[PDB]
């Protein structure tokens, strides 16, 4: 089996979020997709990745292959690239993954495959009281701003606007409205207001580099969901449990 | 003595390198230029820098041989104050060495001379089974990329191809350098293999800023010689011992 | 009713950062002529003053000249995370204190910051009434070079006049530093009415020059024989950031 993706940076950006959520993970290379699903250390947040075969320059996968890895380690090897450079992942046996990072120099890594105990995460289908689409940069700025004074990020949902706010001894409110042009799309079905861990939201901020907009969905007594819709068809979904 | 180095910045990196290995040194000033040589405390690295008369402009001696002692930290401390496009006029007397920068405005720093042990110099004259000529950029790039992945650098050759490797129980990093590869300017010799302290080879990276071309020597159970070709037949030779 | 709108949020905080260098507590003054704030170090040697004339503000309203004391630590923290270019800044009076609101154009993100504040009566703005013979104008970058290599060699900077040249020396008999500045190498303007020499704290010069970051415009330095040094820059978007540095012995 062998894949080639033309820009390792993209993969860096996902793995960085992953590495902050979890010690070890497994990229499942499948026939028509490369999939990854990981509950965090503490089992509050779920990250799900889907990378369609259409995205890859080369894609030879016949059978499911599980690439188990030390997230932090995979991080190192992905960081080697600073310009846009291709990543090559191949395997001949179940025991070994060979990663090639191509630039002016070709960096080969013969990695010993990890068998990571993977649990059956029960499947979602949750209705959201609100889901709204704003800019990723905006969402980064928003969370960055608020986290500076609180580790409980309040997310508020209304018929015309979404607020990202802090409510402690400091009061900060970052508004994306329709009229402001900040709120690009609004799927409303009920007023919502809930709090979410700021440090979990910080782990995940690398994901904002994946797309121009982030679809964000939540509701009263429901989890926050970040949906990142990548060019080529990739999908990264982040599901955070509340306070 | 009085000497003017126009590329004051690039010069500065030569000394910044030396400081990693020595804490004190002498400029030995003769009619043919300035020489700086020493061995690191652990007696693994032996460095020999030669800056010919021609390397500087307006090179002027006062006597047959002049020995100027200095703490590297201090010289580097003042040298850290270089601005991008400015030149260095460095000149000496009996009491103090003075460094003068000349660009947007004239700036000079005075530094008292100190007595440095000189009288017992290590001699290195060895023949090497393998020799390669290489762009220093390509060299330093890979070493910087590798230095994070291990404490030992493993190097070897086969059929005039040059391999930098990092072996671990959990993964191995590998870089093939070759003529056809395009990475090597030249390469010849036997198929020999060796290993060297990664920390020591890494400090060497800076010379990137002082030299464009470079020579690499090694062999089974002998030193790695790194020759950094400098302007006007100058050289910064680094001998690092095997393991 | 009180309202302040300044055309550039980053520039506004370059002011705020400079006066809140050592304490996060700040007293802003809103008067007939505009906004001004002031800070002195506890040893009295470095004074930092911000001044924004009203004609530079987009929107300005006050019922009566007033002061506001606020802790700006938080606000400072969160705005550094406001990845923003050209954003405008508003401070409107709140029942409890202030209401800083920033708007980002590219994202649409209206971040409004609520901070508590105790209102008061105006401090009086005053300016050391003193005549400074030597004037040179240059660059925050030039000053930063000087501060950094002055602090490397010693604790005190000695600035003096020679022939059409400013001389800066620092250090003791062992390791001396000496710099000569002149017209177009690198000074933008230079005037010397009467020869003069003085000495200042390097640490204090370090800090005044640190407050010049975010001010790209020409910087004016003035001083005299055993007199204070004046450093003053006009923000691009308007308003003067000024420093006064007490002399020694």
């Amino acid at each position: 089996m062998k894949v080639v993706y033309d820009d390792v940076r993209v993969l860096k950006d996902i793995i960085q979020a992953l590495a902050r959520l979890v010690d070890e993970a497994v990229l499942k290379f499948k026939q028509d997709s490369v999939e990854l699903v990981a509950l965090d250390r503490a089992h509050i947040s779920l990250i799900s990745v889907n990378l369609p075969r259409e995205m890859f320059k080369e894609y030879d996968v016949n059978d499911e292959f599980k690439f188990g890895f030390n997230t932090q380690y995979l991080m190192k090897i992905l960081k080697v690239a600073k310009r846009k450079e291709a990543i090559e992942i191949a395997s001949e046996s179940p025991d070994s993954v060979i990663i090639n990072i191509i630039g002016s120099t070709n960096r080969e890594f013969n990695v010993r495959n990890l068998e990571v105990s993977e649990q059956e995460i029960p499947e979602i289908n949750l209705q959201f009281d609100i889901s709204a689409t704003i800019s990723s940069d905006g969402f980064k700025s928003a969370i960055s701003e608020v986290s500076t004074v609180t580790d409980n990020v309040v997310v508020e949902g209304h018929e015309d606007r979404i607020l990202i706010k802090a409510e402690g001894e400091s009061e900060v409110e970052v508004e994306f409205s329709k009229d402001t042009g900040g709120l690009q799309d609004l799927e409303f079905s009920k007023e919502s207001k809930n709090s979410y861990s700021a440090e979990y939201l910080d782990d995940v901020l690398s994901l904002t580099k994946l797309s121009d907009y982030v679809k964000i969905s939540f509701g009263n007594q429901k989890p926050l969901q970040l949906f990142f819709n990548m060019e080529g068809g990739g999908k990264v979904t982040y599901l955070l449990a509340p306070k | 003595m009085k000497a003017k180095v126009i590329d004051a910045v690039s010069f500065s990196y030569i000394l910044r390198t030396v400081g990693d290995f020595l804490s004190e040194a002498n400029f030995i000033v003769t009619k043919e230029g300035i020489r700086v040589s020493g061995i690191d405390p652990s007696r693994v690295v032996f460095l020999d820098i030669f800056l010919p008369s021609s390397y500087f402009e307006g090179f002027e001696v006062s006597q047959e041989k002049e020995i100027i002692g200095f703490k590297l930290e201090d010289v580097n401390d003042i040298l850290k104050r270089v601005l991008k496009d400015d030149t260095l006029i460095l000149s000496s007397n009996e009491s103090k060495l003075t460094l003068t920068f000349d660009g947007e405005f004239t700036r000079s720093f005075e530094l008292p001379l100190i007595q440095v042990e000189s009288t017992q110099p290590p001699s290195v004259n060895l023949e090497f089974p393998f020799k390669a000529q290489l762009l220093t950029i390509t060299f330093a790039d890979i070493i910087d990329e590798l230095s994070d992945l291990g404490e030992v650098l493993n190097i070897h050759s086969k059929e005039n191809k040059l391999y930098f490797e990092v072996i671990g129980d959990l993964s191995t990093a590998k870089v093939e350098l070759s003529t056809d590869n395009g990475t090597l300017l030249e390469a010849s010799g036997a198929d020999v293999s060796s290993s060297y302290g990664m920390e020591y080879v890494a400090n060497t990276t800076k010379m990137r800023r002082a030299s464009d071309s470079m020579e690499l020597y090694f062999g089974s159970q002998i030193p790695l010689k790194l020759r950094f070709k400098l302007p006007q037949e100058g050289y910064g030779d680094f001998y690092i011992a095997p393991r | 009713m009180f309202k302040i709108v300044y055309p550039n949020a980053k520039d506004f905080f370059s002011f705020i950062n400079s006066i809140t260098n050592v304490t996060d507590s700040i007293i802003l003054n809103f008067t007939e002529d505009g906004i001004f704030s002031r800070h002195l170090t506890e040893d009295k040697v470095l004074m930092a003053i911000m001044r924004i004339p009203k004609d530079v503000l987009s929107e300005y309203s006050i019922d009566s000249p007033t002061s506001v004391k606020l802790d700006v630590s938080s606000v400072k923290k969160i705005l550094s995370k406001a990845s923003s270019k050209k954003a405008t800044i508003e401070l409107t009076e709140t029942d409890s204190g202030l209401k800083i609101i920033i708007r980002d154009e590219k994202s649409g993100a209206k971040s409004t910051i609520y901070i508590k504040a105790e209102k008061g009566q105006v401090e009086q703005l005053t300016e050391p009434k003193v005549n400074l013979a030597v004037n040179f104008t240059t660059d925050e970058s030039v000053l930063n070079v000087i501060a950094a290599d002055v602090t490397l060699v010693g604790e005190e900077m000695r600035i003096s006049t020679e022939e059409d040249k400013i001389k800066i020396e620092a250090g003791e008999e062992g390791k001396r530093y000496v710099a000569f500045l002149m017209k177009d190498k690198p000074l933008k303007e230079l005037s010397i009415d009467t020869s003069a020499s003085s000495s200042y704290s390097a640490e204090m010069f370090k800090d005044a020059v640190k407050g010049l970051r975010g001010f790209s415009a020409p910087t004016m330095v003035s001083f005299g024989e055993n007199l204070p040094m004046k450093i003053d820059v006009e923000a691009v978007s308007g308003g003067h950031m000024i420093f006064w540095i007490a002399p020694r012995l």
